[PDB]
């Protein structure tokens, strides 16, 4: 059964289950094994494994990790995946003496927006982009991983779970309790991530919800009815918020050009309807010269 | 976020064809019948009300039962069991807070054990090969709802109720694709409540016209007329609540003018 794989070392624990690098004994492929412990007379197959498996087999794209197979036992459920070399967080931290060259940043941003448009386009919300979920290979590819918190969504959406997205990468619609959230939240995480590929440090590392909000507002300004119609009526919006001025974007990410600042700034629009969509962001002047350099490894 | 609306409508239309069930499966069911499937779907509406599940959930649950029975032969004492498992799966896929397995077991007045539920779930996951993201009538309705002038909440609600009656009866509704039942249902709602028709913009998005929808429209129209005598009535009961503007209380049009 699991006959043909040779487990080689564990990689880690993501949103549910455990991941090991393995080898196909017969063919030689290196796979990532996601082992989900079944447990009958509990709840059975978790919904995190039912969403991921069914959504990932619809998502086949160069920048969405590929789920190659599902070995379905009665005790264990294994998800078989295309294996990748490292995560962005792990690379970022390794390139922190001489950073990530711009070309590699752009290319990764370009490659993530492509995978992210493909998800949105097939009614899927990832809901948990962060560098740990973004895997890179030794060819320059970067891919969205860990669809454990993802979800099929409807047009107009409905209220989905609120407990969503890692704190630092979480959108202002989510932090203030908007009953409807969408695709604009994935873009917001890519906005933070883009800023981090550049400055090599998280943009809004809050320690709590309120911390998160205020860090966002110290950078982009406290939102008002002008910049974001409806904000002051939001569930967790408070009249007492400190009213902060918007810092000029060149100081938010000093090394970025004008195209890059324009693009990061469309990714971080407060108002979810004005946030640039992933599709549109692909034609931004930031990418005129996008290429695909192969990172140091 | 009409950024991806033509993209999602377009994908949904391709997956309704692949996620669709065999139209003739009940002729090959040695022991269950349309009426036996009619009783089960009714029950499931009711379970839906009971745990307060989304209507979408009742609609996926049904889609699973039809695709499971499209190829698995089932004795009539097991039909509910297929129906509870599909219902835990659909809940586990769409709901913020899925009812727990206890609750699935409890509402079968311990007709089945927990272990049986949980082995069927598993068995529904392999007949279906884990493809749970099927398009449903409700996904097509909500997209059609964006085209009213202005939104008419009786209209939405009555469309919901009719698309939902289409679930109960395998003959004629298994011959029709979700996009098409929602078509008929959105037309039947608008007409009854406002007098208006399938608008020009939905023709443009869907490619469906009154000529495409008639076959479904005639059928859905007799279902609307007989609703009060149908042996199954939990959809009628449910649509009496305030929550769907008591639209099961509106009078179906006398004729359709097609
Ligand atoms: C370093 C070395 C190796 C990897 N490789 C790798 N890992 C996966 O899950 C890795 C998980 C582990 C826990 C944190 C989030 C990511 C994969 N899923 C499909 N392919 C995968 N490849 C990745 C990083």
């Amino acid at each position: 059964s699991m006959e043909n794989f040779q487990k080689v070392e564990k990689i880690g624990e993501g949103t549910y289950g455990v991941v090991y690098k393995a080898r196909n004994k017969l063919t030689g492929e290196v796979v990532a094994l996601k082992k989900i412990r079944l447990d009958t007379e509990t709840e059975g197959v978790p919904s995190t494994a039912i969403r991921e498996i069914s959504l990932l087999k619809e998502l086949n794209h160069p920048n969405i990790v590929k789920l190659l197979d599902v070995i379905h036992t009665e005790n264990k459920l294994y998800l078989v995946f295309e294996f990748l070399h490292q995560d962005l967080k792990k690379f970022m931290d390794a390139s922190a003496l001489t950073g990530i060259p711009l070309p590699l940043i752009k290319s990764y941003l370009f490659q993530l927006l492509q995978g992210l448009a493909f998800c949105h386009s097939h009614r899927v919300l990832h809901r948990d982009l962060k560098p740990q979920n973004l895997l890179i290979n030794t060819e320059g590819a970067i891919k969205l991983a860990d669809f454990g918190l993802a979800r099929a969504f409807g047009v107009p959406v409905r209220t989905y779970t609120h407990e969503v997205v890692t704190l630092w990468y979480r959108a202002p619609e989510i932090l203030l309790g908007c009953k409807y959230y969408s695709t604009a939240v994935d873009i917001w995480s890519l906005g933070c991530i883009f800023a981090e590929m550049v400055t090599r440090r998280a943009l809004f590392p809050g320690d709590s919800e309120i911390d998160q909000l205020f860090r966002i507002f110290r950078t982009l300004g406290t939102p008002d009815e002008v910049v974001w119609p409806g904000v002051t009526s939001m569930p967790d919006y408070k009249p007492s918020f400190p009213k902060w001025a918007r810092q000029d974007f060149s100081k938010v990410v000093p090394p970025l050009d004008e195209d890059g600042r324009s693009l990061l700034s469309q990714m971080l629009h407060y108002d979810p309807n004005k946030r640039i969509s992933a599709k549109a962001a692909l034609a931004h002047p930031f990418f005129q010269d996008v290429t695909k350099p192969v990172p140091h490894l | 976020v009409p950024d991806y609306h033509e993209d999602i409508h377009t994908y949904l239309r391709e997956m309704e064809v692949k996620c669709k069930p065999k139209v003739g499966y009940m002729k090959k069911q040695p022991d269950i019948t349309n009426s036996m499937r009619a009783i089960l779907v009714d029950w499931l509406v009711e379970v839906g009300e009971e745990y307060k599940l989304q209507n979408e959930t009742l609609h996926l649950a049904v889609n699973y039962i039809d695709r499971f029975l499209s190829s698995m032969s089932v004795l009539r004492g097991k039909l509910q069991l297929v129906g509870t498992a599909a219902m835990l799966l659909a809940s586990k896929f769409e709901e913020i807070y899925p009812p727990e397995v206890a609750e699935f077991v409890y509402i079968t007045d311990d007709t089945y054990t927990k272990k049986q539920v949980l082995r069927m779930e598993h068995l529904v996951l392999k007949v279906l090969t884990f493809d749970l993201a099927a398009p449903t009538v409700n996904q097509f309705l909500t997209q059609y709802f964006l085209h009213q002038q202005p939104a008419n909440c009786k209209v939405e609600s009555l469309a919901m109720f009719l698309g939902e009656l289409s679930l109960i009866d395998a003959d004629p509704y298994l011959k029709y694709l979700p996009s098409v039942i929602a078509g008929a249902a959105f037309h039947l709602a608008l007409y009854t409540v406002t007098g208006q028709s399938w608008p020009e913009s939905l023709i443009r998005k869907t490619g469906y016209t009154l000529e495409s929808l008639k076959p479904c429209l005639m059928d859905l129209h007799q279902t609307y007329l007989k609703a009060p005598q149908h042996a199954q009535q939990s959809i009628r009961e449910k649509y009496k609540n305030s929550k769907y503007h008591g639209v099961s209380l509106l009078n179906p049009p006398e004729t359709l003018n097609l």
